[PDB]
């Protein structure tokens, strides 16, 4: 009966990123239903602090969206991901960030 | 010069952690300014610009009218659940509204429900019917029909009281409606099994429309770039990326092209 | 602003 829809993730920056320099990390997660989710942003697999949740919105579709973000100066040697816990996923999933 | 208004209701029967029993979010093009939900139960704002909305009594009057819309929803969820024959159990309310107001100064409106995330009922408001998806919509297509009261009020608050706001709104808002802030464009490259892919990222553009392309010596590579959505950002401007796989030989043959309000001609960016 | 009439199913 209910639409069972998993997310798609995208994780990036505010800004190009530079080493060394103060940016914002983005993770935008988008086309799930029913709306109960987890989504985490970790630095090298641990909880990042100053996380921030903006307001879940949804589309024509009636799926859902919902942005995080933190700011975070990123270096050469970190690793920052963003983990999505939903019911249309099997296990946790799990969403690199690139520089 | 076109803007929209528009509302979405979120209702659950059981609440989870970020997800409240019922919230409300009102947007002006895409972007937020009004929230509510049943933690808090106060309509608060969520843009600046709110400050210069003259009403003494918007504040209050809007919390009732969202204090209403939360316990109708709770009924509703209930009638959905005996109506389809459900358990007891995780389940979802959705209603979309808001009226549209075009170059030209015609207008447009729409009230659309869903249940379950899928569609249920919405209204045509020039024909002041519903559409109903289902059997069990049906029963609430005949309901508000046979009554007959509630698709002549919405299509009256559609066509007029949500475009008084509009206007209002859209003057208020007239500053970040009209702004205008460039994207910051980086291009990257990577070589993987003698193949190179070319990363082109737009960061940071307002507004929301952009098209960004891919060009073998100036052709389109249509149906080899492989594109983002656009994506939000914290401070109210947008993100988008493409991708293309080339040959490593063929390199400097591409370039990326942004084309954007921002840039008086589209912007030509090489790795 | 958002619509007085309330939505009963």
């Amino acid at each position: 009966g209910q639409a069972k829809a998993a997310p798609k993730v995208q994780v990036y920056s505010r800004h190009p990123a530079t080493a060394g320099t103060e940016n914002i990390l983005n993770c935008y997660v988008e086309g799930f239903h029913p709306p109960k989710i987890d989504i985490a942003l970790l630095k090298n697999g641990e909880p990042m602090k100053d996380v921030k949740y903006n307001d879940m919105s949804f589309g024509d579709d009636w799926t859902f969206q919902r942005l995080v973000y933190a700011p975070f100066t990123p270096t050469k040697s970190d690793v920052y991901t963003c983990r999505v816990d939903h019911e249309a996923f099997t296990e946790p999933q799990s969403f690199r960030w690139e520089p | 010069e076109p803007h929209s208004v528009r509302y979405f209701h979120t209702a659950v029967s059981e609440p989870s952690p970020g997800v409240p029993q019922f919230v409300s979010v009102g947007y002006l093009d895409g972007e937020a300014f009004v929230y509510y939900d049943s933690e808090t139960r106060r309509k608060e704002p969520r843009a600046d610009w709110t400050s210069a909305i003259d009403d003494q009594q918007y504040w209050e009057r809007n919390t009732r009218i969202s204090q209403n819309n939360e316990q109708i929803y709770r009924v509703n969820l209930e009638t959905l659940r005996e109506r389809y024959n459900q358990s007891r159990g995780s389940h979802t309310w959705q209603r979309m509204y808001g009226c549209d107001l075009l170059e030209d100064g015609s207008i447009r409106g729409f009230d659309q429900y869903g249940y379950e995330g899928r569609d249920f009922i919405a209204l045509d408001k020039d024909t002041r019917t519903f559409t109903a998806a289902d059997a069990g919509a049906q029963i609430t297509k005949r309901k508000w029909e046979e009554e007959g009261t509630f698709a002549e009020t919405m299509k009256f608050y559609l066509e007029n009281t949500c475009i008084e706001w509009l206007r209002k709104y859209v003057s208020y808002g007239k500053d970040v409606l009209e702004r205008r802030e460039r994207p910051e464009v980086r291009v990257s490259g990577m070589e993987a099994d003698k193949i190179l892919t070319l990363s082109c990222r737009a960061h940071g553009f307002y507004p929301r429309p952009i098209s960004i392309s891919w060009l073998k010596d100036g052709v389109v590579q249509e149906q080899e770039t492989q594109r983002g959505s656009t994506v939000p950002n914290s401070d109210g401007t947008y993100h988008i990326w493409a991708t293309i796989d080339v040959l490593p030989g063929d390199r400097d043959k591409y370039q990326c092209r942004v084309e954007h309000a921002s840039l008086p001609q589209p912007g030509l960016f090489s790795w | 602003a958002e619509a007085i009439i309330v939505a009963m199913v």
